[PDB]
């Protein structure tokens, strides 16, 4: 059922100022991910954002149709990020109804002008997913939960997409190293923060690339806490839940910095 | 023309609070609640009243940023604030007017004491959950200009001393932007106590008898501290605050406690308490340093 | 010389109170507790203190009598007040100072508005758990001399509306005493709103944690009767009154808060709400009605 | 073990002025009860009072000796009631731990100064129990028990006491009609406050002499609602239960007037 698979940045420097060219890069390489999206003819987006923040319990859009006008409550001067997002109200209705059975509380959400976070936004625009034709079903970052219960997360709604016979692109959105920058810079000159953080990223990176499942299953949590991460790496147990825990190769279409921050394009080789 | 910090507020921001309330910007009904702590910022709203001030501050958890300390800067801001936690109970229309002119001196303030700072001037900003619930609960008419103030990343980047240090920086420079301009303003610490927390929310939330705090711990940890504030033996409370955060898990983390009290130079002035009680386990406590009474309020 | 109520308390009285707060008096050590209500106590404490009382009235459900009503006899009492219930809190070394004048002279006038009443002579006598309470709750001094009032059967013998005329005639009697003896008097209603509370403590009493309203319906009865005080539609709550007693169960029906308010002539003023809090899930108001800040206190001129 | 069974008034009234006629005839009836009391060579004595009062859970004495000068607050005028009472710890302290495998939880009660109850006290005084030779094992009222839960309780204490060789007897304290005088009297003239008291009082009291256990089950939640009788009757169901509903006769030693309220002193022929 799950015939495509990514990892995207969550952040929306690429999407917004594409006239600097490292970003301008990472936005071409998220555009390229996404005729390798369609491609793969899903009929839903299984989609996993760092920046959508829950804490009581797992929540899971179920709204038809989210739209609006979304500011990034830090990177605000660069424009605006509109947004028209569809969701498997089926798919995400019953991912809410199969969460607890697994030892996941979980809650529907559905309100008018509920806040998409800026990860799920940006994805979509550059991707071009969350249209009727790629509609999504989006799981919060609960920030109690660990790479387990993620993984858990996303295997239990490659599951419940099994049993309505649909088929599945898998998108983790966030993040490589955190470091980012701590005073104002010129974009323009925007790098990795350090070279610690380049060595740990193009190290996981190339274990993605082999698909060591293993060897990347070990030094993950290690890489999560030397390079700050993006949320302990969360987004991609996303990613290994949903292919349970296997996968043959990858394919790595973008590497540059995000205001110090490491940020990466990956199409995953099923 | 003189500036003048009237007086700092310790007003938390649970939206339970203004969900219980029932008020005309927020849209879901409620069946009441939380009415001990809601009659707390009854005390609060009538001591703010009896003042008549220029402008509110306000430093709020829920708008974290990375690289530097922001200031909300534009004339109207308005929009529909819709919580991502709590959505059944908070979605709640704001419309409020910043004091643009003293959000810039604060940031120019801030930028000439060593920190990095920002002006927000984005007229599509969306107003985070904590300063609208703040600022509404003590004040629901709506009038008072506001200069909303975000919460840097440093106490949970760096580590809690140096993000506290930043923290007093802030509240130095603001207090310097508020005589530079002779303004006759109120701070407001927006923040919570003990955060440690059950994650059970009952099927109806203001359910009362299902109200209570989350660890013995915690509570008396709350008790500890808000004793020595009433007393005012603020060196005391300060010189505990790295050991309250460790282990009550306390929202003053975040950092607005030390930016008022930096503000109002760590004034031993014992405080006033409208009372105390929990929100979904977490504690939470409305008080108030009444500095024009001391007569400390003058810069 | 003219006869004054200065104001009229709301004084619950669970044990527990004066347990958390550690006074030489009480021999058991706790560490810490109820301190929302503790606080509320203390705003009351500072209130009064500014007012320096002749002399605390105070009706107590916990002296029961089926004969009339009772008034304290002896200038002096001392001794050991130990709670039957939770003895493992409350064990307190007393020793007060009685009004004796005024208490007979409440004990006749409530005689002549046709009800029995009786002194109690009594030097041995153990003044009630929580009498003690409320008195130490708003007056840790022990310098203000007191008039300690029994709660008649009435209410629960006879029947509610029956027992609640009884407290009427018996508080507008004690405000005639007050008038004839020029005194200047702080009325303590020692009442607890909803009991309808559970039947199990904790390992540590104190534990916070532990501690929330018993029902939702009872919390809202209270809030709801808490706020109408506080609006000052007096006419309102004693209305509900009966209602309240029936659902939330309130302590209310022992009917020291009809005998203060027929004493303050049941004024339609706006109440001050120190803090609400739950004692084993029993909900607690501490309140005060200031006459003099109403200029409703004087009641006219003394005798002799 | 049950070697006796008596039911005697709670009242002080009886004691304290014996020189009213009546209320002399009480106390020398008590006097009498005692007297059968020793006579059948108890070990210990099971008494269960229903002025005693308790509110959470059970409470059973456990101090081994009490005293001191209790002034009732009802009838302080009369005298006070001076008392040096000794509790069978090792029977009470089985008491508390077995109540709650009976489904009551209970606690054990020993402070200095804990207020003995009235009938506990004029019971000793008049029946020279609570002393060395005869202890006590005191089980409170709770207002919220019921008599069945009144009946398992005492039955209970029985258990515990065979399980230690013990003989005990059997004290159930307390009135009879509960209607009061509700205004000053001449004591010399009290009197039944009423005939319907009068005849109830007279009725259930001739089915317990006549050992109708049957009849007298039947009557007594009726009787204790018409007759106002004192705390629902439970200090009979306290005498029932010890004696596991069988007893083969009464003697009725006395009956009489206490302030309107009806009280008799009862032995019983197991
Ligand atoms: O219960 N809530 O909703 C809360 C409680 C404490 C907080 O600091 C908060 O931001 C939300
Ligand atoms: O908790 N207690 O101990 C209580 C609570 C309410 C009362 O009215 C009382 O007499 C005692
Ligand atoms: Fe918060
Ligand atoms: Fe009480």
């Amino acid at each position: 059922t799950v015939v495509s698979a990514f990892l995207v940045p969550g952040t929306p420097l690429p999407q917004l100022k594409p006239e600097v060219p490292s970003w301008g890069q990472l936005a071409a390489a998220t555009e390229r991910a996404g005729k390798a999206l369609a491609a793969s003819r899903p009929d839903v987006v299984l989609v996993y954002s760092t920046q959508w923040l829950a804490v009581l319990d797992q929540q899971w859009l179920t709204r038809p149709r989210s739209e609006g006008v979304h500011v990034d409550e830090n990177w605000y001067e660069f424009g605006d990020l509109a947004y028209d997002i569809r969701a498997d109200t089926a798919l995400a209705e019953a991912c809410v109804t199969s969460s607890p059975l697994h030892g996941v509380h979980a809650r529907g959400v559905n309100y008018d002008g509920f806040p998409i976070d800026t990860g799920t936004i940006t994805a979509c625009t550059l991707m071009g997913i969350g249209t009727d034709a790629f509609p999504l079903v989006v799981g919060s970052n609960n920030l109690y939960h660990s790479g387990e219960i993620t993984e858990k997360l996303a295997a239990l709604a490659v599951d419940c997409a099994k049993d309505q016979n649909k088929r599945v692109a898998v998108v983790g959105v966030g993040g490589l190293s955190g470091s980012l920058f701590r005073e104002e810079i010129d974009p323009r000159e925007d790098r990795i923060a350090n070279e610690e953080d380049d060595k740990w990223n193009r190290r996981v990176l190339k274990l993605i690339e082999a698909g060591d499942v293993s060897a990347l299953r070990e030094a993950m949590p290690v890489y999560a806490k030397e390079a700050r991460v993006d949320m302990g790496f969360k987004h991609l147990h996303w990613i290994l839940g949903a292919l349970k825990g296997k996968f043959s190769g990858a394919n790595v279409l973008g590497y540059g910095p995000s205001y110090g921050s490491g940020a990466a394009v990956i199409e995953f080789r099923l | 023309m003189q500036g003048e910090i009237i007086a700092g507020f310790l007003a938390p921001h649970p939206p339970h609070l203004v969900y219980g309330e029932n008020p005309p910007q927020n849209e879901p009904r409620s069946q009441g609640g939380w009415e001990v702590l809601r009659w707390a910022y009854e005390r609060a709203r009538e001591r703010l009243d009896a003042m008549k001030p220029d402008v509110l501050l306000v430093h709020s958890p829920h708008w974290i940023t990375s690289v530097g300390h922001h200031f909300l800067g534009v004339p109207e801001l308005s929009g529909k604030s819709v919580d991502p936690i709590f959505p059944n109970v908070f979605r709640y229309d704001f419309s409020l007017n910043v004091d643009v002119e003293l959000a810039e001196a604060c940031a120019e303030e801030g930028r000439k004491a060593g920190l990095v700072t920002k002006m927000m001037r984005n007229p599509k900003f969306r107003v985070d959950y904590g300063t609208i619930t703040t600022l509404h609960l003590i004040r629901p008419q709506w009038d008072i200009p506001v200069v909303g103030i975000s919460a840097n990343n440093s106490p949970y980047y760096l580590n809690t001393k140096e993000g506290m240090s930043e923290m007093d920086v802030l509240g130095k420079a603001t207090r310097e932007a508020i005589r530079k301009t002779g303004r006759k303003a109120v701070l407001l610490a927006s923040n919570t106590l003990s955060h440690w927390h059950f994650h059970e929310e009952p099927t109806i939330p203001e359910d009362m008898s299902k109200e209570y705090p989350a660890t013995m711990a915690g509570y008396q940890w709350d008790i500890r501290m808000i004793e020595l504030m009433r007393q005012g033996k603020t060196s005391e409370v300060f010189k505990l605050l790295p050991q309250f955060i460790d282990e009550a898990f306390a929202e003053v983390k975040s950092g607005a406690f030390t930016w008022m009290h930096a503000a109002m130079q760590y004034p031993e002035l014992a405080a006033e308490l409208f009372g105390y009680g929990t929100v979904i386990g977490t504690g939470n406590a409305v008080m108030e340093w009444d500095l024009r009474k001391a007569g400390l309020s003058m810069l």
